[PDB]
This record gives C-alpha cells, sequence and structure tokens, in this order.
RNA sequence: AAAUAUUGGCGAGAGACCGAUAGCGAACAAGUACAGUGAUGGAAAGAUGAAAAGAACUUUGAAAAGAGAGUGAAAAAGUACGUGAAAUUGUUGAAAGGGAAGGGCAUUUGAUCAGACAGGCCAGCAUCAGUUUUGGUGGCA
RNA sequence: GACGUAAGUCAAGGAUGCUGGCAUAAUGGUUAUAUGCCGCCCGUCUUGAAACACGGACCAAGGAGUCUAACGUCUAUGCGAGUGUUUGGGUGUAAAACCCAUACGCGUAAUGAAAGUGAACGUAGGUUGGGGCCUCGCAAGAGGUGCACAAUCGACCGAU
RNA sequence: ACUAAUCGAACCAUCUAGUAGCUGGUUCCUGCCGAAGUUUCCCUCAGGAUAGCAGAAGCUCGUAUCAGUUUUAUGAGGUA
RNA sequence: AAGCGUGUUACCUAUACUCUACCGUCAGGGUUGAUAUGAUGCCCUGACGAGUAGGCAGGCGUGGAGGUCAGUGACGAAGCCUAGACCGUAAGGUCGGGUCGAACGGCCUCUAGUGCAGAUCUUGGUGGUAGUAGCAAAUAUUCAAAUGAGAACUUUGAAG
C-alpha cells in the first residue's frame, strides 16, 4: 500500500522531509560499512565492540553435523511420552515396568539437567549425558542406557 | 419548510484562492498553502491574502445547512427520494446531473406528492 | 444511487421552549413627562408640531391632541422617546380621557366617532388655553432649529 | 500571552481503546467500560485498562505460573484472572481445580485446566460471577523476557546483547571485547 | 535419456500492464524519411460520417473561392474533417485608466442572482440579564 | 436564593413582550468600479533577499523517495513450547481455491579460542517497594497475600 | 601544430542510468507538537559518526519523586 | 514653539489584558432494566491555540481491481466553456445553462507509473519585441508593342 506512505504527506513540500541544509546526497558518508574505523569509530565501538581484529584457532573444512547434539532437559523428558499414554504411567509409578524414553528418536543428543522430575523410574537412552541429570535419573529410580 | 434554527453565519464567505493565481495563468485558483522560505503570505505580513484556518470552522448546529435551511442529499432516481420521506424538515432532494429529463418529471412528481423540497426543480425542463 | 445514504437521521422533533425569567412591568417615563405638557414632536407626519399630552397608554405610548383647531393634529399616539418634554404645561382637569385605549386605535376616510371625540376634548383644551396668553400662537407654529442652536444647551 | 509552564495540547499518552479491530474485544471493552464507570472496584478499571494493551504488553501466562500463584496464602479458591493468552507447561506435573479467566487459552492449557477438574472462563463470565471482582487474581507473564529486551540500552559497560545475525568465533568477540586484542568494552 | 536453461525462431493462451509526448525507436508505405565520407545516428505521423450520401444545380469572381441550394441525425462532422482546452488573436458589448498593473479590510454605485406569506426581510419601543463607559447626589472614617 | 403568614410571585443555573413597514432585488451573495488605509516577486541557498544574487517570456502535456534481498523498533492477526501448507506431492470448475508426508529454518541452553562442560540448598531464595485481591472497620485506616516491574544481596551453569 | 568546422590525445558504439562530501529541482489540504548550528572522534574544517535538542508509540502508577525559586543551617572560591 | 528641562491631567490605539459567542485540540467526567434503537454515538466541565527544518494524525483528489447501489445514460455518458447558484476552514464536492456524442458514477475495501510553478526541466504550440532590424558589394537601366485577370521583373523591337 503505497497510498499510506509518508511520500503521499510530503507532496507539496520541498525537501521531501530531508532538509533545506542537509540537502539529501548520494552517499554523505560513504557506502556500506565504510570508515569503520576511521570516521564511524564511535558508532562501531559503541553498538559493536569486538567487530575488528582476530579470535583463535581456524577450523578447515568444518561439517556441521559432527558437533550434532541437540540438548533435552529433565523437565521436558516426560513429554517424549505420548500424552495419553503418560499419566498411566505417573500412577502405578513402579519397578519392573518403566517407560523406554529413547531421546536418540526424538532427535536430542545430550541429556541436561535443570530437573524435578517426578520420582517414576524411567529407563533413559542417549547418547551423552550430564552429571546432574544422571544423579537425578537413578534418584527417582531409573537407570541411564548409553547408546550410539 | 425546516426545523427553526440559529441563523447561518459564514466566518467567511469569501473564496480562499491562491497567492499570485491573478498574477500567472499557470497558477490554478484552488487554494494551496505557501511553503516558501520568504514568503510573505507564509509569514502572514499585513496587507496580504488570509490563509485557510480552523477558526473560519462553521458552527456545528448551522453546518451543511443551506440559507432555506435543509442539508441536501444528491438523488438519482425515485427510490432515492422516498429514503427522505420522513426526513423532509431536515434534507431537500437534489435530482443529480446525469439523470434524463423524462426520469426528472417522474422525480419531481413523487417529491411532490411526498413533500419533499427539491433545490433544483427547473433542470432538464422543456418550456 | 447518487449519494450513499446518512447513516442516522436528525430527531424531527422540535424541542420545547425553556422557561423564561423576564416579566413585563411597568414603564418608568421621564420626570419631564407629566400631563399637561407641551410637546414637540420629533418624527412622523407632524414633524416639529407642538402638541399636549393628555394621556399616558397601556401600550407605553403618549396620547396626544395638541389641538385640531389649533394645528390640525388628532387624537393619536406617540412614542415618548420621539418627542421633546417642555417646561411649558396647560391644565388637563377638564377633559374625559380614559375613553381612549389600544383598541380605540386598532386598525382592523376619516370615521365619525373620532371627529366628534375630538370635539369634545378640544373645546376644553382651547378652554384652557385661552387663559395663559399666546399659547394659542404658540401651537399652532411649528418648531424648527435655527443656525447656530445648540440643543445640549438648549433648554425647553 | 501565557508563560507555558507545561507543552499545551499534550496527550495522555496512554491507550484509551484497543488498537485492534477484533469485534469481540471492542465489545469486551465495551461491558468492562461499563462496569468501571458504574462499580467503585478497582479490579474493573485495572481489568479495562488491561484489555487496550498491544501484544508485548500482554505476555503469556503459563498454567505452572498460575499453579505458584494458587499455592499462596489464602488464594487457593480464588478465580485466576489473565488478561491475555494463558499457555500450557509441561514443566509442572500437578495442576489444581481452579477457575481462570482469560480471554485464549491454548488447547494444552485449556485441556490440562480441565483434565485437573477446573473450569476455563472468558471474561464475559467472570463478569457475570463476580461483577466487583470478588475474590479474584490478576496474574501478569513476565514482560522484560522479549528477546527485544535484551538488546535495550546497548552500550559500554552495560552488559547488554549486541544486535547481531550470525552468532559464534569471528561474530563480534575481538578489539572491544578482550583484552589481548586491544580494550575491553 | 529425463528432471534444467531459453529478452532468438515458430505456434498458441493470458494480464489489478500502457493507451498515440504513454506502450517497442516504430498502432501509420519504421529501422522509414532524413543526417554523416564512414562506423553510425534516426524521427514526426491514429480517429469525417452508419453509409461518400465527398456538396448536382444557380450566381459573383481570372482563379482560389464566396453566397445560395442540397446530402446527412448532425456541415457546431466538408477530407485544413470525432470532441476541440490553454497560451495568443479578431469582432462585438460593458467598465476603468495624471510615470505600471495586480492584491487585502470596508462600504458606495452599476450589473447580476438565490430563497420566502401555509414566519421570510428590515426596524422602533418597554422591561431584564451579561460586560462596560459617563454623570448627578447621600451617609460615614 | 429573594419577597410573601401561606398561596404564589420574582431581576434567582444565558431574552422576552408589544408595534410597524416590506415581502422583493428591499436586506444579502457574486462581480466590476470608485474611495480611505495598508500591500516589494515568487522559488532557492543563506546569519541575513524586494535585492544591483540565482531559475522563471507564456501555455498545454509529461516530470522526481520506487521496487527488491536481508534486517531494527513498534503495531495488528493466527497458533503457541512450539511455529512456518504452497521445494514438492494430491486435487481442481485449472497460474485461483482446497488437502498432505518426510525434512528443513527459527525458538525451547548457555559458555569457552578450543578440547569440552552444561543451569533448584531453599515454598525457584532473602530484603525494600509494588497494582489488584482477602479479612476487620460506616469510613479513614490496620493486617494478610502480593503477579508485572525497580534496586540490592544471595544460590545454580560455562570460562579463568 | 595538423589528423573531415573536433586535438596538451580524433570520431562512433558499448561498458554506462559510470561516481560526485558539490549545484538545481523534489507535485494535495487541514490539525497538533516542534528544533539545531553545540560536545567528542575522523586524511576531519562545504562531509559523517556520536551525545544533546524534537516527534511518535506508549508503559507502570496516581499527587508522590520533585523544582533554571526563596528561607534557615553549614561549607567552598581568591574575582571586583 | 509645534525647541529645550521639569511637573500635572485629559485623550488616541496592538493579533496584548477582561467578558462573550463560534471552530478545533487536549484533559477530566456523565450516559444500558427503550442508552426514547447510532457507545469510534450523544452530552457536561475546564484550559489551551505562533512557527522554518522536522515528526505524527485526520481528511480531499487521480489511473486501475473485488463487492454493492437489480446505480446513471442516445428522452444524451464522459469531456469542455460559464465576473450563474449551493456546500466544506481547506484540499474539493454538487447543481443550472451552452457545446458534445458513448460510455460513466456513489459507498465499503484493494492497488499504484497517484496530485507540479519552478529543475538555464522534456516535447509541442504561441507571444511582446514587430509590420520592426532589415531585403544597400559585383557601374544600369529606358521606351513602345504583344501576351495575360494582373507586367519595374515574360517575349519581341529600339536605345543605353
Ligand atoms: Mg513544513
Ligand atoms: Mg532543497
Ligand atoms: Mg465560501
Ligand atoms: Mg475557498
Ligand atoms: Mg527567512
Ligand atoms: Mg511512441
Ligand atoms: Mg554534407
Ligand atoms: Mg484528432
Ligand atoms: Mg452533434
Ligand atoms: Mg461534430
Ligand atoms: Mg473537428
Ligand atoms: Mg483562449
Ligand atoms: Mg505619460
Ligand atoms: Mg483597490
Ligand atoms: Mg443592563
Ligand atoms: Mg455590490
Ligand atoms: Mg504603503
Ligand atoms: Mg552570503
Ligand atoms: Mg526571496
Ligand atoms: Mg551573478
Ligand atoms: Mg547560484
Ligand atoms: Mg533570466
Ligand atoms: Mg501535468
Ligand atoms: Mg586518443
Ligand atoms: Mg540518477
Ligand atoms: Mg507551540
Ligand atoms: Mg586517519
Ligand atoms: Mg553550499
Ligand atoms: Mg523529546
Ligand atoms: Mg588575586
Ligand atoms: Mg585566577
Ligand atoms: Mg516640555
Ligand atoms: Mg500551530
Ligand atoms: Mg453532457
Ligand atoms: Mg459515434
Ligand atoms: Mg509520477
Ligand atoms: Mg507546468
Ligand atoms: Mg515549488
Ligand atoms: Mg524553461
Ligand atoms: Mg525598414
Ligand atoms: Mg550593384
Amino acid at each position: 500500500p503505497s497510498r499510506f506512505t509518508k511520500t503521499r504527506k510530503h507532496r507539496g513540500h520541498v525537501s521531501a522531509g530531508k532538509g533545506r541544509i542537509g540537502k539529501h546526497r548520494k552517499h554523505p558518508g560513504g557506502r556500506g560499512m565504510a570508515g569503520g574505523q576511521h570516521h564511524h569509530r564511535i558508532n562501531m565501538d559503541k553498538y559493536h565492540p569486538g567487530y575488528f581484529g582476530k579470535v583463535g584457532m581456524r577450523y578447515f573444512h568444518k561439517q556441521q553435523a559432527h558437533f550434532w547434539k541437540p540438548v533435552l532437559n529433565l523437565d521436558k523428558l516426560w513429554t517424549l511420552i505420548p500424552e495419553d499414554k503418560r499419566d498411566q504411567y505417573l500412577k502405578s509409578a513402579s519397578k519392573e515396568t518403566a517407560p523406554v524414553i529413547d531421546t536418540l528418536a526424538a532427535g536430542y543428543g545430550k541429556i541436561l539437567g535443570k530437573g524435578r522430575i517426578p520420582n517414576v523410574p524411567v529407563i533413559v537412552k542417549a547418547r551423552f549425558v550430564s552429571k546432574l541429570a544422571e544423579e537425578k535419573i537413578r534418584a527417582a529410580g531409573g537407570v541411564v542406557e548409553l547408546i550410539a | 419548510a425546516s426545523l427553526p434554527h440559529p441563523k447561518i453565519v459564514k466566518k467567511h464567505t469569501k473564496k480562499f484562492k491562491r497567492h499570485h493565481s491573478d498574477r500567472y495563468h499557470r497558477v490554478a485558483e484552488n487554494w494551496r498553502k505557501q511553503k516558501g522560505i520568504d514568503s510573505v503570505v507564509r509569514r502572514r505580513f499585513r496587507g496580504n491574502i488570509s490563509q485557510p484556518k480552523i477558526g473560519y470552522g462553521s458552527n456545528k448546529k448551522t453546518k451543511f445547512l443551506s440559507p432555506s435551511g435543509h442539508k441536501t442529499f444528491l438523488v438519482a432516481n425515485v427510490k432515492d427520494l422516498e429514503t427522505l420521506t420522513m426526513h423532509t424538515k431536515t434534507y431537500a432532494a437534489e435530482i443529480a446531473h446525469n439523470i434524463s429529463a423524462k426520469n426528472r418529471v417522474v422525480i419531481l412528481a413523487r417529491a411532490k406528492a411526498l413533500g419533499i423540497k427539491v433545490t433544483n426543480p427547473k433542470g432538464r425542463l422543456a418550456l | 444511487s447518487a449519494q450513499k445514504a446518512p447513516k442516522w437521521y436528525p430527531s424531527e422533533d422540535v424541542a420545547a421552549l425553556k422557561k423564561t425569567r423576564k416579566a413585563a412591568r411597568p414603564q418608568k417615563l421621564r420626570a419631564s413627562l407629566v400631563p399637561g405638557t407641551v410637546l414637540i414632536l420629533l418624527a412622523g407626519r407632524f414633524r416639529g408640531k407642538r402638541v399636549v399630552y393628555l394621556k399616558h397608554l397601556e401600550d407605553n405610548t403618549l396620547l396626544i391632541s395638541g389641538p385640531f383647531k389649533v394645528n390640525g393634529v388628532p387624537l393619536r399616539r406617540v412614542n415618548a422617546r420621539y418627542v421633546i418634554a417642555t417646561s411649558t404645561k396647560v391644565s388637563v382637569e377638564g377633559v374625559n380621557v380614559e375613553k381612549f385605549n389600544v383598541e380605540y386605535f386598532a386598525k382592523e376616510e376619516i370615521k365619525a366617532e373620532r371627529v366628534e371625540d375630538q370635539k369634545v376634548v378640544d373645546k376644553a383644551l382651547i378652554a384652557e388655553i385661552k387663559k395663559t396668553p399666546l399659547l394659542k400662537q404658540y401651537l399652532s407654529a411649528s418648531f424648527s432649529l435655527k443656525n447656530g442652536d445648540k440643543p445640549h444647551m438648549l433648554k425647553f | 500571552g501565557i508563560d507555558h509552564t507545561s507543552k499545551q495540547h499534550k496527550r495522555s499518552g496512554h491507550r484509551t481503546a484497543p488498537k485492534s479491530d477484533n469485534v469481540y474485544l471492542k465489545l469486551l471493552v465495551k461491558l468492562y467500560t461499563f462496569l468501571a464507570r458504574r462499580t467503585d472496584a478497582p479490579f474493573n478499571k485495572v481489568v479495562l485498562k488491561a484489555l487496550f494493551l498491544s501484544k508485548i504488553n500482554r505476555p503469556p501466562v503459563s498454567v505452572s505460573r498460575i499453579a505458584r500463584a494458587l499455592k499462596q496464602e489464602g488464594a487457593a479458591n480464588k478465580t485466576v484472572v489473565v488478561v491475555g493468552t494463558v499457555t500450557d507447561d509441561a514443566r509442572i506435573f500437578e495442576f489444581p481445580k481452579t477457575t481462570v479467566a482469560a480471554l485464549r487459552f491454548t488447547a494444552g492449557a485449556r485441556a490440562k485446566i480441565v483434565k485437573a477438574g477446573g473450569e476455563c472462563i472468558t471474561l464475559d463470565q467472570l463478569a457475570v460471577r463476580a461483577p466487583k471482582g470478588q475474590n479474584t487474581l490478576i496474574l501478569r507473564g513476565p514482560r522484560n523476557s522479549r528477546e527485544a529486551v535484551r538488546h535495550f540500552g546497548m552500550g559500554p559497560h552495560k552488559g547488554k546483547a549486541p544486535r547481531i545475525l550470525s552468532t559464534g568465533r569471528k561474530f563480534e568477540r575481538a578489539r572491544g571485547r578482550r583484552r589481548s586484542k586491544g580494550f575491553k568494552v
């Protein structure tokens, strides 16, 4: 909708909102990111610290699939059970029949330990876990199986 | 007639003509705001033309009222005319300019029956 | 439709008036307007004519008859603001005046009751006028301002 | 001439109506405008003003936030009033039976409240069962948890998030961020 | 081989595109007329009327052409052709005019124009209300 | 509010009463002209323009903040710890509309150059305020609970 | 000097709508608010960024925090 | 003194002050058991109103698009002209008359190649200057007849 723009409102006004002294020009301060060390230095150092310079090791031919390790927390662990089938495990929270929660199938690599799971034994299968996540799971009465 | 109304005050009966529209033919008389830096009209120097201000606005009691005291309602056919049947004291019918002469006599005949005042009863009238 | 419609119409019911606190009280005339004074008419057909002030009427108009035999002015009404109340007086305790009122001069060739009512009043009036000399000549003559007359410094 | 102490013709700076054209919201506002005028309860005035708010000024309130509010002393039987959306929260595992009045419930939130034995209620139903806001509890979501608030007030030695698209090494982690490379912020 | 590309060629179908200073340079005998030694550069230009029915015939004139007559719904459509603006110009009529003219406020005068007798227009007086201005006179400190 | 014994009246939260003339160019509008006073040529740059600064002889038509990729703030909408059908497939009254799987993007986790590690002592903490609600009060107020947010001190995760 | 009226580097087409901190122009009305020419940095001084001045959107509350002001009390200064 | 110094009055007049009306803006409020069906409505109360650069808001107008007025129209659409009328503070809208001949509007929305006085702007057309500057180098023309509507300028003859 070009009828709602201020260009339609600036018709009849000489400078079109650009001033009579400033006199809207092509590129008064340079093109793109020019002068970031010279005359845009104050802006760059204030709002973009760390832009110039180098940081640590290069990685030739980085494949992001090597570093695939999505994180699932303990407070989201029980969501991997279907909702209709979830509550029937909360009741009768018993040993010798515990839900198996394969997090790799759901798309997760590592489990962390946000915590406060209900005290229900659950078998948890994951590529990686954290120390506190395993402590909380085994305290609730479950166990972690490592898979690959 | 119409509802009794306060006296019609216009606050400016003169047309607001554009500056120098009398000086150049290219400058149309339709009002345009002077936006020049050194404009005597924009700066409101004494002895120059007046500009449209909100202070000239018409009293809301008497706004949109003709000296007859009715509001003009543009009418295109007979069916349009009956919409002012119960509002003959406040609205007056005005036959549109593109209505043919043979339809105009039908509208005037119906308007006479309904008491609706017509602003232009002599348009396209053979004589 | 040439024009679409006004969505909501004004109410054609005309509103009643509010109660007005304006009461008609009688008019207090000027101090110089005592009955029997001689007035100078300032406007109308009888401009500059001297007349006699007879009775104050109900519609705030003075009743005058500068005697019709003397200066040809009949019973009629004048506005109190269009006359000059002079200091010269005549006695009007010889004339009946209650017969005259607003409906006496109500509109609707001279009539006959007007002529006879003029005849009864002016015989009484000229009888009183004849007492002090030169009033008859004074009323007969019309009033006019001369060059160098100053009504701000003039007294009548 | 007047020596104006304050700026003339200054608007209040507060919304007096919803910016939206939602017809149901407008007549919800119509109801509570009547209530806040003809009733002396401050609840009606607060709720009417909250109806005007924009989308970032009415953050979603989770059922876990509602349940924590009910954990307060003497608040277990109060009617939880949320002028906004009530979202679900699977983080919590027990939810009490309560009446929650809100503009919108997500499917998961409404299912969880009903499954606990509670009742999901619209703001008009709040008006019929509490015209002056008897034993209510007005909740609000976290307003400053938005992504935009991170970058607000960015400056040296402020600790705010820079506005940036790509994140990692080679992305603003250098001169101006560590004493090894020039200075540190 | 297919899935892929396609401001060229051929055949189609479409458009919230442009409408003769626009849209291709080119709606038309347009890459034409024309310019330059040359490479190249490169326009302007649509519409009478349904149908020429494109004005027979008379008269003035050397002729162009005019005036008639006539065709046509229209010649306020005559090929110098749909409508036919402005700049600028001719005629007519009105008005003003001692080194500009034009403008704004107000009124005179001239010209012109709209509505309303079931209250419209303009005023006079009296008694009040609001705001004022100008006097006379009374009692106190 | 005033007066009045009351009744009622009044100059007391804004004009009424009576009378006349005309009923049309009479008032009024428009326009031209005359008169009194005032009035420098616009646009522009400029501290400053009527300028002996610049563009403008006149008229018609054309004529200048657009679209796109990516994005910040704000707002509206849908859904909501999820969200995005339209790369594709199905289907069709066929570039429309309708329907859909697996993925993928962003978000739900951060931190470190990295290898790596990865967020509850507690009613998800204490204190100070804090709208609203509850209780006691005709009410002023007193007490309780206090979401958002503000300040501060803590606890937890990564690096050192 | 001359090299097709062109020469301190011909003419033609294209790249090319080359770039310009510089000049000129930038088209409807009304309403409300309403400036700066100063700070710091820059191969900066006809220009930018930056803080300031301004608008808009508002948000949390409801007469507090306050104030281009005085009084009282207590300091400070090295101008006339 | 109609000069100078000083004193006392009266008077003149700014878009300033006071009061009132109207416009708009802002602010605070009233209004639902017919609000005598319009709640972005109606109404009450108070204050305020300068403005370049600039910001925002509400509106006027243009080409085309979806819907509606079973809208207008050859008994005349659009266009154009009109010191003719009305409405709006204004952008503008509407009507009457004349010309004209085939299409075009109101409202709710969508969209943009959407508004001109300037740019030594582009294209085209037209003025004042102005019947003006000028049509003056190369020695030079003249008479008669013919022709023809028309002969300084053609043809022939004669002369130079
Ligand atoms: Mg401006
Ligand atoms: Mg400029
Ligand atoms: Mg007007
Ligand atoms: Mg005007
Ligand atoms: Mg200036
Ligand atoms: Mg072309
Ligand atoms: Mg040649
Ligand atoms: Mg043509
Ligand atoms: Mg015709
Ligand atoms: Mg024709
Ligand atoms: Mg023609
Ligand atoms: Mg002309
Ligand atoms: Mg002369
Ligand atoms: Mg004049
Ligand atoms: Mg008075
Ligand atoms: Mg006149
Ligand atoms: Mg002067
Ligand atoms: Mg200078
Ligand atoms: Mg100037
Ligand atoms: Mg010069
Ligand atoms: Mg210059
Ligand atoms: Mg010039
Ligand atoms: Mg144009
Ligand atoms: Mg060369
Ligand atoms: Mg360019
Ligand atoms: Mg101001
Ligand atoms: Mg440098
Ligand atoms: Mg300059
Ligand atoms: Mg500000
Ligand atoms: Mg010293
Ligand atoms: Mg010193
Ligand atoms: Mg003296
Ligand atoms: Mg202003
Ligand atoms: Mg027509
Ligand atoms: Mg035709
Ligand atoms: Mg354009
Ligand atoms: Mg132009
Ligand atoms: Mg301009
Ligand atoms: Mg030019
Ligand atoms: Mg000559
Ligand atoms: Mg010669």
